[PDB]
């Protein structure tokens, strides 16, 4: 049901979503949206879990 | 490039580019449909047309 209702089915528009929940308005491009979703999560430097 | 860099957002979606331009394939089919010149910085050896 969470597919269901989801409105999205594919990646770059998932990321869209992502980029603009955190900071709306700036209309997104794809490389701020991956930069910005992969430095969230993933990156050594803004995210650490000791 | 820049079209799937702006192919996000669905404030404000794009179309294809192949409506807004011609392909480049396109284009060197127009022209052969029109009498051209090239000049050219260098020395072409011989023929005709030429």
């Amino acid at each position: 049901e969470t597919l269901r209702v989801d409105p999205t089915n594919d990646r770059l528009s998932a990321l869209v979503e992502i980029y603009r929940m955190m900071r709306p308005g700036e209309p997104p491009t794809r490389e701020a949206a991956e930069s910005l979703f992969e430095n969230l999560f993933f990156s050594e430097d803004r995210y650490d879990l000791s | 490039a820049r079209f799937e860099n702006r192919g996000v957002d669905p404030m404000r979606p794009l179309l294809p580019p192949q409506s807004l331009w011609l392909r480049v394939d396109e284009l060197f089919s127009e022209l052969k449909n029109w009498p051209r010149v090239q000049l050219k910085t260098e020395h072409l050896p011989t023929k005709a047309a030429n």
